[PDB]
C-alpha cells in the first residue's frame, strides 16, 4: 500500500497540507449555524441557481440522523465522504448502544476522522469544514464545528467558508442568547447576506427544533430577507 | 462406468462404457466418457462426474496454454504430472479417477490416476466400477504388439465385460484410438443393446391435459 | 416455535400477530414482549425465535434500512425491496461462521406510490420467511406451534376482501385457536395492521 | 519540504520533524503544572477565537482518570488523540490490576505512542502535562514529540512557556500550598496571556493529595482564586 | 526524471534499460556461442589478472539444469543471480510438469523476468545477457537439436546460430557473419564450430587467446549434458586455428 | 515497492508517459492487418538484427487461441506480457463458458491490463500496440489496442513504423468486397512498399483467420504467396 | 523511489489538487456531449472522432447496449462519457457491477442517484488515498427510476456529481450551457429535447448541418413492457412500462438530424 | 434430507425445434406446505429456461447469482448467453462450491434460435452434466418422473404433442410424490414462440 508522509510538519511548526485544506475551506461556499432557545438554524450558500440544475430540490444541508443535521464548505466530495461516514457511525451507535448518538459524540466522531487524515500516511486531509447541529434526546440544543485539522468546538454562531471570519465578527456584534425560532432565522440569514449577493435563489435554510427538521420553503425564506435587506439599509 | 485403456503397437486405445447414472437411474444412457485433453492426449474418467469433468478440463486448458508458451506437442507426462498433482493436494475429495492415453515423442502412453493422486503407467488399465470385470477380459487376452483392429476389438470386449456385469455401465461401448499422427474417436464402436420391444406410442392428443391459464408471446 | 405469529393480507390491510410470550426453559417470564418489529412507517415484521438472534437480526434491518433512507434523501424503500435484503442477511448467515440467524419472519407492509412518477405495486404486501432465507409472498402464513392450526383455519376462512372489522375478527379466531390448542400458553397476542395510513397497534385483540 | 523524508536526522543529532513538531507547541495556548504536597495544579489559556464559541468546549484540561489529569498544549486535535490512548490505558491498567494507573506509567503509556512514525504519518505536535496523585504522591509529568517524559515540579508548555520558566525559578518552592500553587498558576497566565484573564478565559484544576481525586474548576471557583491577588 | 527510473523518455527509450546494457560491455570480457550439426559451444573469455586468484573459482558458465548450461556476460554476481532464478525456474517446472524444462521455455520465462524489472520503479535491471545452451528434442524424429537463447536485459529473448555478447561483440558478429556467408554454420562439425568460435574471440579481442584464458561449456547430441570442455581440448581447437 | 504512479496529468490534461509509450510502440517495425469477407490477415515483418539469429525463433504473430491471433508493435517484450496474459483470458472463458472467447472481450480484456499500466502504481505503461484478429460469432474482426488501453475495430490497419504511408496505402487497395487470398495479397503488397531489402518468408510472418480458425502460415505456404507478388 | 514521486493526492497551496484540475482540461479536451432531461425520457447526444473510412464496426448482436460515446449501465441507467476512454472503462465496468449488486441485494433496480454516488466515490477516493492519478473521465448517466424519474447526472474527476435538466461535458461545454439556458423549458417532449439536443450539439462544433457520421445519440425512455412472464411468478408486480436504453441507429437518427437543419435554416431568415 | 425439505420437481424435454420446461407448483417444510404457487422456473432469455429443486433458500440465492452473471454477461458481451455458455457458465458455478455446495439441482433447457438445435443440461449440485438428447430431471418427483418420461417420449414431437407426454408425465409422477404437486406451469419454447400454461393439478 502506499504510506508515503503526506502530511509533515515544516520548519515553523505547521502542517501545509492541513493548511491547505484550510485554504480549500475559504474557497467554499459560506455556510453559517445558529442557537437559540429551541432551535438550532443551519443557513448555506447555494452556488446560484442556473436555469438547467433539477428544479427538484437538492439539499446542500445533510441529514445525518433523525436529530443531527449537517453543512460544510470546501470540497463537495471529501465532504460526501465524511458525510457517509458519520451517517454510518451514528447507525452503528444505535445498532452496538441502542441509544441515539448524541450530537456531540457525532462532531467528535467526525473531527477524529478529520484528524486522522492529518496524521495518515498514504492520504491527504479531507478539505472540508462542517457545521453540526441537532438536539440530544434531551431537548437540549447543540451547534458545532469541525475544521480538517480536527478540531472541533461548540459554538452559539459560527460561520463556515468564504469570508467566515467577516461574518463571525459581525455575529460577535448582534448575537444575543435566547433567540426564539423567528429571530433566529432573521440573524441567520441576515448573517449569510453579509457575504452572499442576493437572498434570492442562493440560500438554504435549515431550522432545527427538538424532534422536527425542516427547510423553508422558497416563498417563506423571501418574506424574511425582505425582512431583512429592508433592515440593512439602516 | 467402466474405462479401459491399452497400448497396441501404434497408440493407445482407449475405451468407455456410456451410461450416466444418478443413484440408481440411468440419467443418459449416451454420454461421453472419453474427453479431450490434448490432440494427442484423451483422458477417460470414473469417479464423480463433476470431479472429472472439472480436472480434465483444467488440465486440457493447462496444456492448451503450455503448448502455445512452448510451441510443442503435449507430453501425456506433463499431463499426468498435473493431473496428479492436483488430485494429491485435494487428498481424494476430488474423486476422479482417470485413466490417460497419448503418444508423444517418445511413444505411446497409457496411465492410470488415482482420486489419491497415485499414477501407475501400464499397458493395460481398467478404472471405475467395472474396472475389475473389465480388467480380467485384459488379463485373458491382452498380448505386445497388438495391431490397432486387435486392440479395438479386445477393448471393446472388455468394454461389454462391464456394461453386462456392472450395473453402474452400460449402453455401447466407446473407443479412441490414438496415433503419433492422429486421435480417431468413435462413438457406439460396438452397440450390443439396441431396445427388443419397439416403444409403443401412447396417444395424448392435444387439449388432453387441462390448462387453467396460457400466456403466448411472439418474438 | 413457543411463539405463534400469524399474518394475513387483504385488500387493504395486513394484518399481523405475535404471541407476547418470553420463555427461559418452561419458565414463562412474561406474556408481553412485542415482537412484531416496525422497521419503517409501512413496514413491520413479526418475528420469532430467541431474543439474542431476533434483536440483532430486526436491529440490523432496522439500521440498514434507515441507513439507506438518509444515504436516499428520505425515500422509503419498498416492501419487495426490504424483504430481499431480509431475506440476503438471512441466507448469506446460513454459510457464515457465525451461523444461521435462528428466526422466523412475517414481513408485512403497504407499498404506497413513492413519488409522482412510482408506476409500482401499491397496496399490502406480505411474505413469509424463514430462518434460512426463503422467502415467498403469501396472502397468510404463520410460525410456530400454532401455524399449522391457523393456517387451516386461514384456508377455511380468509377471503381476500375482508373488511378491516372482519380482519380484526378473523384474527380473533386465529389468536383464540392458538390458545385453545397450544400447549404453550400464547395468552397475549400484540397485533398490529399495516394500511395506506402506516402501523396501527390493534388493543381490540390478543 | 519533502526534500527530507520525516526519519531524518539533521546534522546536530536531531530529527527534524520533531524540532518542528517542538515548533508548533510554542504557537499553542500556555498551559502549566505546579505540584505541591497538598496536590497539583494545572492551569489553561483557553485562547478562544471568539465569544461566540461555548468555552467547555474547547477544553484543553482533560480527565484522564478519576485521579490524572492532562493538558495539552499545540494541536488540539492531536490531544485528543493522546489522551484518548491514555484513558484507554488507564483503564486497561484497573481492569488488569484492580488499581488505579500511576501517573508515570500513564505518561509512559503516552509516548508509546508518540515513537510511532514513518504507521503515523508524523508526530504529534502536541504538549502534554499530566498531573496525577498516586502512592507516590502528587506528581506532574510533562510529554513531548519526542516521544520524551520528564517528572517535573512545575513546568509550562506554550507561547507562555519561557516567561513562565522565569516566574517559577523566582516564585516556586518546593513546599507552598494548594491555594499559593492555584494563585501562582493564575499569576502566570494573568501575565503571558494575549487576552485579558477572565474566569472564562482559562482553565484550572487540581489534584488534591488528600482525597487524590481531581476537580476542575468552574468559573466560580476560579474568580475566588482571582479574588486574592 | 526518466534517466533513473524505469519510465519513458520523450523518444519512447528507457534509459535505465539502455544503461544496462552498458553493463554488458563494462567487464570488457566477451562471449561467443556457435552451434553446429550435433552441438552447441559456448565460449567465454576467463581472465585471471591476479596471479593469487583461483582460477576455477571464477566463472561466467553454470549448468541450469544438466541439460542446460548458460553462459553470463556482465554484471558478474548479476549473472549469478539470474542463474539461481533461471534454476528456481527450471526446478519449478520439473516439479509442475514431470519434465525438464525445454531450453526456449526456460529463455521466455528469463525474459519475463527481466521484462518485469523494466517496468515495475525501483528495481535495477540486471546488466547481463543471458546465452543458455542445450539440446532441444524435436516432436516429429525425437532427435535433438541445439540451441543458443540469449536473454538481455530489457527482455529481449531471441534463438540463434551464433551470438556473441560482451566487449567487442560487435566485431565478433561481423566475424561470424562474414564466416557464414563462405560455410553453412549448421552443417558444421563440434570442431569447425569452435574454431570458428574461438577464430571470432581471437578477431574481436585483437589476440590470440590461450587455453586457460577462455572457458567453454558444450552440450552434443550425443552427450546433451552440458559440460565444461576440458582444457587438452580446447589447446586443440587453438592450435587448429593458429595454423588452418 | 514503489507505489506512487509514474503515469499523471499533466497541466494540459496530457498523460505524458502515455504518449511516450505511444512513441515507443510506433518504432516497432510494420505490422498490419486487413479484414476481408472471409476472414483476417495480419502479417510483420521479422527483421532480424543479424543472420545469425535464427529466424524460425523470432515469432512476430502469435496465437492466442484457436481462432484468434495477433501481432504487435513495439517492445517485444512487454508484448509478450500482453500475450501471456490474453492467453489465460481465453482460456479462462472456455473453461467458463466452454465457448471461445469473443474478439469484442478479449480486446476489453487487454484494454483493461493496459489501462492498469496507465494508472497503477509502480509500473510505466505499456510499450506496444497489438493488432488481435480472430472469428466469433459476430464473424471476423480485427482490432487495435493502443498503450492507453484505446483500442479500435479496424477493416485494415497498420501499426509500427512504416505506418502512416502502410496506412495510406491500404485505403486506396482496400475494398469491403475483398476476400481472403486478395486480402493476403494486399498485405503482402503493403508491406513490400516500405520493406528494405527482398522479402522472404524468413523475414516476413503472417497469420490468417479463416473459416473458424487462426493459423500462422508455415514457411511453405508464405513462400507460395510470395512467388505471386 | 520517493524522490520521484509526484505526490498526485496533496493539495497544493491554494487548496488546489492539481491532478484534479488536470484531469479536468483533459475532459475539456474531448469530443462534447450534451444532455437533455425532459419528462419524456432523456436524451444524450455526442460528438464521435472523425470517421476514418476503415473503421469497422465491431458488429455487436446488440445495437442499444454500447455504441462509441454511450453505454449502458443497466436496463434504467445510460451513460455517456467524456475524456480518458480507458478510464471510462474502468469506472463504466465499476458502475455495472455496483447497479447489479444493488439488484442481487434488493431485487429492484438502483435509483440512478445512487448509482452516481457509488462512481463518485469511486473517483474521489483517487483524489484522496493512495498515490497514483485520478480517473481523467466525466460522465453523464441518464436513467430512470421510480424516485424522481427521468434524472441527470453529472460526474467530474473529483468525485462531485450534480442533477441537471440539461447540461454538457467535454469541448465547448461553457458555449453549450449557454445555449441549453435559453432553449431548454420544463415542458419538453421527447422529439423537442432530441432537437434542442441537436441543435446545441451541431452549434457547438460549428457545422451548418448535423454530421450524422460524427454524431451519436442515446435515449433512455420507458416503453411498454414486453416480458411480463406471469405465470412464473404470480404474486410480482411487472410495472406496464419499463425503462429502456436505446441507442440510435444512423437511419433513426436522420429524422430528427433534417429536423434541426431546418430550425438551423429558420433561425438564419430573421438574421 | 436437505435437498428434499423444500420439495418440488422440474423436468425438460426436446422435441423438434421445441423444448417444454415444466415445474410443480408447491414449496413446503418437509410435509407442511407453505404455498401452491411457488413454480419453479426461470427465464433467462428468449432461448433458455432454467428450473431449480433443491433447498429453497438456495435455489433464491443461486437463481439471483445467476441473474447477476447473465445480466453481467448480456452487458459485456453485447448478447444474449447461449444455452451451451449458459449451462456451462452454471456448473461452473456450482463447482466452485463444491467442498460447500449450493442444494440445488438445476435443469436447463434452450433452444438455438438459428439451426432449432435443442440443447437440455441438467445437473447434480456440484456441477457434473447431463446433456441427453430426450429430456431431464430433478426434484423430489425424479425417479417417477423418468418412469413417465421413458414411457411417453418419443423423438421429433411437436411443441403440442410434446407439451401433452410432458405435463401428463409432471402429474402422474407428481401425483405419487408427497412433496410435488399443485398443478404445474409449463413453458414451450419454439424458435418462434414462448408459450406459457399453468396446468391443473390434484390439491394434495
Amino acid at each position: 500500500s502506499y504510506d508515503r508522509a503526506i502530511t509533515v510538519f515544516s520548519p515553523d511548526g505547521h502542517l501545509f497540507q492541513v493548511e491547505y485544506a484550510q485554504e480549500a475551506v475559504k474557497k467554499g461556499l459560506a455556510a453559517v449555524g445558529v442557537l437559540g432557545s429551541d432551535s438550532v438554524v443551519i443557513a448555506v450558500e447555494k452556488k446560484s441557481a442556473v436555469k438547467l440544475q433539477d428544479s427538484r430540490t437538492i439539499r446542500k444541508i445533510y441529514k445525518v440522523d433523525a436529530n443531527i443535521y449537517l453543512a460544510f464548505a470546501g470540497l463537495s466530495a471529501d465532504a460526501r465522504v465524511l458525510i457517509n461516514k458519520a451517517q454510518l457511525e451514528c447507525q452503528r451507535f444505535s445498532l452496538n448502544y441502542e441509544d441515539t448518538m448524541d450530537v456531540d459524540m457525532l462532531v467528535r466522531y467526525v473531527a477524529g476522522v478529520q484528524q486522522k487524515s492529518t496524521q495518515s500516511g498514504g492520504s491527504r486531509p479531507f478539505g472540508v469544514a462542517t457545521v453540526i447541529g441537532g438536539f440530544n434526546e434531551d431537548g437540549k440544543p447543540h451547534l458545532w464545528k469541525t475544521d480538517p485539522s480536527g478540531m472541533c468546538s461548540a459554538w452559539r454562531a459560527v460561520a463556515i467558508g468564504r469570508h467566515d471570519q467577516t461574518v463571525i465578527e459581525y455575529m460577535e456584534k448582534s448575537y444575543k442568547d435566547g433567540m426564539s425560532r423567528d429571530e433566529c432565522v432573521h440573524f441567520a440569514i441576515k448573517s449569510l447576506l453579509e457575504v452572499v449577493e442576493s437572498g434570492s435563489r442562493n440560500i438554504e435554510l435549515l431550522v432545527l427544533q427538538y424532534k422536527e427538521a425542516r427547510y423553508l420553503t422558497e416563498e417563506e425564506l423571501q418574506k424574511f430577507v425582505v425582512e431583512v435587506e429592508k433592515e440593512r439599509e439602516e | 462406468t467402466t474405462i479401459v485403456g491399452v497400448v497396441y503397437r501404434d497408440g493407445v486405445v482407449l475405451g468407455a462404457d456410456t451410461r450416466a447414472t444418478e443413484g440408481s437411474i440411468v440419467a443418459d444412457k449416451r454420454c461421453r466418457k472419453i474427453h479431450y485433453m490434448a490432440p494427442n492426449i484423451m483422458c477417460c474418467g470414473a469417479g464423480t462426474s463433476a470431479d472429472t469433468e472439472a480436472v480434465t478440463n483444467m488440465v486440457s486448458s493447462h496444456l492448451a496454454l503450455h503448448r502455445l508458451e512452448t510451441g510443442k506437442q503435449s507430453r501425456v507426462l506433463e499431463a499426468l504430472t498435473l493431473l496428479k498433482r492436483h488430485l494429491y493436494r485435494y487428498q481424494g475429495h476430488v474423486s476422479a479417477a482417470l485413466v490417460l492415453g497419448g503418444v508423444d515423442v517418445e511413444g505411446p502412453f497409457l496411465a492410470t490416476i488415482a482420486p489419491h493422486g497415485s499414477t501407475d503407467r501400464l499397458p493395460f488399465v481398467t478404472m471405475g466400477s467395472g474396472s475389475i470385470a473389465a480388467m480380467a477380459q485384459l488379463e485373458a487376452a491382452y498380448k505386445d504388439n497388438m495391431t490397432c483392429e486387435e486392440a479395438k476389438e479386445l477393448v471393446a470386449s472388455a468394454i461389454r465385460k462391464g456394461i453386462f456385469n456392472d450395473p453402474y455401465s452400460g449402453t455401447q461401448v466407446d473407443v479412441c484410438v490414438i496415433t503419433k499422427d492422429k486421435t480417431e474417436l468413435t462413438i457406439g464402436y460396438d452397440k450390443p443393446n439396441e431396445r427388443m420391444y419397439p416403444r409403443q406410442e401412447v396417444l395424448l392428443p392435444p387439449g388432453t391435459t387441462p390448462v387453467l391459464k396460457e400466456e403466448i408471446r411472439q418474438l | 416455535m413457543a411463539e405463534t405469529a400469524i399474518a394475513f393480507r387483504c385488500k387493504d390491510y395486513v394484518m399481523v400477530a405475535a404471541a407476547g410470550l418470553n420463555a427461559f426453559y418452561y419458565i414463562k417470564i412474561t406474556d408481553a414482549e412485542d415482537k412484531i418489529t416496525q422497521l419503517d412507517t409501512h413496514q413491520l415484521v413479526a418475528c420469532t425465535g430467541e431474543n439474542g438472534p431476533r434483536v440483532n437480526f430486526t436491529e440490523y434491518i432496522k439500521c440498514n434500512l434507515a441507513l439507506n433512507r438518509m444515504r436516499q434523501h428520505g425515500r422509503h424503500s419498498s416492501c419487495e425491496s426490504t424483504a430481499n435484503f431480509m431475506r440476503n442477511c438471512l441466507a448469506s448467515a446460513i454459510r457464515s461462521r457465525e451461523g444461521a440467524y435462528q428466526v422466523n419472519c412475517l414481513f408485512a407492509g403497504y407499498d404506497t406510490p413513492v413519488s409522482e412518477d412510482d408506476d409500482g405495486v401499491v397496496g399490502p404486501q406480505l411474505f413469509y420467511m424463514d430462518y434460512l432465507g426463503t422467502l415467498q409472498a403469501v396472502p397468510y402464513g404463520c410460525h410456530g406451534y400454532g401455524a399449522c392450526f391457523v393456517t387451516a383455519l386461514l384456508d377455511r376462512l380468509w377471503r381476500p376482501d375482508l373488511s378491516q372489522q372482519e380482519g380484526l375478527e378473523l384474527m380473533q379466531k386465529c389468536c383464540d385457536e392458538v390458545k385453545r390448542r397450544v400447549i404453550i400458553s400464547n395468552s397475549y397476542f400484540f397485533v398490529k395492521a399495516v394500511t395506506k395510513n402506516g402501523v396501527e397497534v390493534i388493543t381490540a385483540v390478543h | 519540504e519533502y526534500d527530507r523524508g520525516v526519519n531524518t536526522f539533521s546534522p546536530e543529532g536531531r530529527i527534524f520533524q520533531i524540532e518542528y513538531a517542538v515548533e508548533a507547541i510554542k504557537l499553542g495556548s500556555t498551559s502549566l503544572g505546579i505540584r505541591t504536597p497538598e496536590g497539583v495544579v494545572l492551569a489553561a489559556e483557553k485562547r478562544v477565537p471568539s465569544t461566540l464559541v461555548v468555552p467547555s468546549s474547547m477544553s484543553k484540561i482533560m480527565e484522564v482518570d478519576s485521579h490524572i489529569a492532562a493538558v495539552m498544549s499545540g494541536m488540539v486535535a492531536d490531544a485528543r488523540i493522546l489522551v484518548e490512548h491514555a484513558r484507554v490505558e488507564s483503564q486497561n491498567h484497573r481492569f488488569t490490576y484492580n488499581e488505579p494507573m500511576s501517573v508515570e506509567s500513564c505518561t509512559l503509556a503516552t509516548c508509546d505512542l508518540s515513537i510511532q512514525f514513518g504507521l503515523m504519518s508524523r508526530p504529534f505536535g502536541v504538549s502534554l502535562l499530566i498531573a496525577g496523585v498516586d502512592e507516590k504522591g502528587p506528581q506532574l509529568w510533562q510529554t513531548d514529540p519526542s516521544g520524551t517524559h520528564t517528572r517535573y515540579d512545575a513546568q509550562a508548555i506554550g507561547g507562555g512557556a519561557e516567561a513562565a520558566q522565569s516566574v517559577f525559578t523566582e516564585r516556586y518552592h518546593r513546599n507552598m500550598t494548594l491555594e499559593e500553587g492555584e494563585t501562582l498558576a493564575v499569576d502566570i497566565l494573568k501575565q503571558v496571556m494575549e487576552d485579558q484573564l477572565s474566569p472564562e478565559n482559562i482553565e484550572v484544576a487540581v489534584v488534591r493529595a488528600d482525597d487524590g481525586k481531581l476537580h476542575m474548576y468552574t468559573p466560580t471557583e476560579i474568580k475566588a482564586i482571582m479574588s486574592r491577588m | 526524471f526518466d534517466k533513473y527510473i524505469t519510465v519513458f523518455s520523450p523518444e519512447g527509450s528507457l534509459y535505465q534499460v539502455e544503461y544496462a546494457f552498458k553493463a554488458v560491455t563494462y567487464p570488457g570480457l566477451l562471449t561467443v556461442a556457435i552451434r553446429c550439426k550435433d552441438a552447441v559451444l559456448v565460449v567465454t573469455q576467463h581472465l585471471i589478472p591476479d596471479r593469487l586468484m583461483r582460477p576455477d573459482s571464477v566463472t561466467a558458465l553454470y549448468e541450469v539444469t544438466p541439460n542446460i548450461g548458460c553462459c553470463m556476460t556482465g554484471r558478474a554476481p548479476d549473472g549469478r543471480a539470474l542463474v539461481q532464478r533461471a534454476r528456481e525456474e527450471a526446478s519449478d517446472y520439473q516439479y509442475r510438469y514431470g519434465v525438464e524444462i525445454p531450453i526456449a521455455v526456460l529463455a521466455k520465462r528469463m525474459g519475463d523476468k527481466a521484462q518485469v524489472r523494466t517496468q515495475q520503479a525501483g528495481l535495477r535491471p540486471m546488466g547481463v545477457v543471458s546465452t543458455f545452451i542445450g539440446m532441444d528434442q524435436s516432436d516429429q524424429d525425437g532427435s535433438l537439436k541445439p540451441q543458443i537463447y540469449t536473454v538481455d536485459p530489457a527482455g529481449w529473448t531471441g534463438g540463434h546460430i551464433a551470438c556473441a555478447a560482451g566487449k567487442k561483440q560487435v566485431e565478433a558478429m561481423a566475424f561470424l557473419e562474414k564466416r557464414q556467408k563462405s560455410t553453412e554454420l549448421d552443417a558444421l562439425t563440434q570442431k569447425e564450430a569452435a574454431m570458428i568460435a574461438l577464430a571470432a574471440l581471437q578477431s574481436a579481442i585483437g589476440t590470440a587467446v590461450k587455453a586457460k584464458e577462455v572457458e567453454v561449456g558444450r552440450c552434443t547430441a550425443a552427450n546433451p549434458a552440458f559440460q565444461r570442455v576440458p582444457n587438452s581440448e580446447v589447446e586443440e581447437w587453438l592450435t587448429a586455428v593458429a595454423e588452418a | 515497492e514503489a507505489f506512487y504512479g509514474l503515469t499523471t496529468f499533466s497541466p494540459s490534461g496530457k498523460l505524458i508517459q502515455i504518449e511516450y509509450a505511444t512513441t515507443a510502440a510506433g518504432k516497432g517495425t510494420t505490422a498490419l492487418g486487413v479484414k476481408a469477407t472471409d476472414g483476417v490477415v495480419i502479417a510483420a515483418k521479422k527483421k532480424a538484427p543479424s543472420t545469425l539469429v535464427d529466424a524460425s525463433s523470432i515469432q512476430k504473430v502469435f496465437v492466442l487461441d484457436e481462432h484468434v491471433g495477433c501481432t504487435y508493435s513495439g517492445m517485444g517484450p512487454d508484448c509478450r506480457v500482453l500475450i501471456d496474459s490474453a492467453r489465460k483470458n481465453c482460456q479462462q472463458y472456455k473453461l467458463m463458458y466452454n465457448e471461445p472467447i469473443p474478439i469484442s472481450q478479449l480486446v476489453r480484456k487487454i484494454s483493461a491490463i493496459y489501462q492498469e499500466f496507465t494508472q497503477s502504481g509502480g509500473v510505466r505503461p505499456f510499450g506496444c500496440s497489438l493488432l488481435v484478429a480472430g472469428v466469433d460469432a459476430n464473424g471476423y474482426h480485427l482490432y487495435q489496442v493502443d498503450p492507453s488501453g484505446t483500442f479500435w475495430a479496424w477493416k485494415a490497419t497498420a501499426i509500427g513504423t512504416g505506418s502512416p504511408d502502410a496506412k495510406a496505402f491500404l485505403e486506396k487497395r482496400y475494398t469491403v468486397d475483398m476476400e481472403l487470398e486478395d486480402a493476403v495479397h494486399t498485405a503482402l503488397l503493403t508491406l513490400k512498399e516500405g520493406f528494405d531489402g527482398q522479402m522472404t518468408s524468413e523475414n516476413t510472418q503472417v497469420g490468417r483467420v479463416v473459416e473458424n480458425r487462426f493459423e500462422i502460415l508455415s514457411v511453405d505456404q508464405l513462400r507460395d504467396y510470395l512467388d505471386q507478388i | 523511489s520517493h524522490r520521484y514521486d509526484s505526490r498526485t493526492t496533496t493539495f497544493s497551496p491554494e487548496g488546489r489538487l492539481y491532478q484534479v484540475e488536470y484531469a479536468v482540461e483533459a475532459i475539456q479536451q474531448a469530443g462534447t456531449v450534451i444532455g437533455v432531461c425532459t419528462k419524456d425520457g432523456v436524451v444524450l447526444a455526442g460528438e464521435k472522432m472523425v470517421p476514418h473510412p476503415l473503421f469497422d464496426s465491431e458488429s455487436m448482436q446488440d445495437k442499444n447496449t454500447s455504441g462509441e460515446k454511450m453505454y449502458k449501465i443497466a436496463e434504467h441507467i445510460g451513460c455517456s462519457v467524456a475524456g480518458v476512454t480507458s478510464d471510462a472503462y474502468a469506472l463504466l465496468n465499476y458502475a455495472r457491477l455496483s447497479a447489479l449488486r444493488h439488484q442481487y441485494t434488493f431485487q429492484e433496480p438502483m435509483a440512478i442517484e445512487d448509482l452516481c454516488r457509488i462512481l463518485c466515490d469511486e473517483k474521489q477516493l483517487y483524489t484522496q488515498y493512495g498515490g497514483v492519478r485520478p480517473y481523467g473521465v466525466s460522465f453523464l448517466l441518464v436513467g430512470w427510476d421510480r424516485y424522481y424519474g427521468y434524472q441527470l447526472y453529472s460526474t467530474e474527476p473529483s468525485g462531485d456529481y450534480s442533477a441537471w435538466s440539461a447540461y454538457a461535458i467535454g469541448q465547448n461545454d461553457q458555449v453549450a450551457h449557454a445555449l441549453l439556458k435559453k432553449d431548454w423549458h420544463e415542458s419538453m417532449t421527447l422529439e423537442d429535447g432530441m432537437l434542442l439536443a441537436l441543435r446545441v450539439l451541431g452549434k457547438t462544433m460549428d457545422t451548418a448541418k448535423i454530421d450524422l457520421d460524427r454524431v451519436e445519440v442515446a435515449v433512455m425512455r420507458k416503453v411498454p413492457a414486453s416480458n411480463i412472464d406471469q405465470l412464473l411468478d404470480p404474486f410480482k408486480h411487472h410495472p406496464k412500462t419499463t425503462p429502456r436504453f436505446q441507442i440510435l441507429t444512423r437511419s433513426e437518427l436522420k429524422p430528427h438530424a433534417e429536423r434541426a437543419d431546418q430550425a438551423r435554416e429558420a433561425e438564419e431568415k430573421a438574421e | 434430507s436437505i435437498m428434499a425439505y423444500s420439495g418440488g420437481s422440474v423436468m425438460a424435454m426436446a422435441g423438434k425445434e421445441c423444448f417444454v420446461i415444466i415445474s410443480d407448483n408447491r414449496l413446503g417444510e418437509q410435509l407442511k406446505t407453505i404455498s401452491t404457487e411457488v413454480p419453479k422456473l426461470h427465464v433467462v432469455n428468449d432461448s433458455i429456461v432454467y428450473g431449480l429443486t433443491g433447498l429453497r433458500t438456495d435455489q433464491q440465492t443461486f437463481a439471483n447469482k445467476v441473474q447477476f452473471r447473465t445480466e453481467m454477461y448480456k452487458l459485456r458481451e453485447e448478447r444474449d448467453i447461449t444455452g451451451k455458455a449458459f449451462a456451462a457458465m452454471i456448473t461452473s458455478m456450482l463447482y466452485e462450491a463444491r467442498f460447500g455446495p449450493w442444494f440445488v439441482e438445476p435443469v436447463i433447457g434452450s433452444i438455438d434460435k438459428s439451426t432449432g438445435e435443442v440443447y437440455l443440461c441438467a445437473t447434480d449440485l456440484i456441477g457434473a452434466p447431463c446433456e441427453p438428447e430426450d429430456y431431464v430431471c430433478a426434484g423430489t418427483a425424479a425417479e417417477s418422473l423418468h418412469g413417465m418420461c421413458e414411457a411417453l417420449w418419443r423423438p421429433g414431437m411437436s411443441p403440442e404433442e410434446l407439451f401433452e407426454i410432458a405435463a401428463q408425465a409432471m402429474l402422474s409422477a407428481c401425483d405419487r410424490d408427497s412433496l410435488s404437486g399443485y398443478g404445474a406451469v409449463a413453458m414451450i419454447v419454439t424458435k418462434d414462440k414462448v408459450t406459457t400454461r399453468l396446468i391443473k393439478g390434484r390439491k394434495d
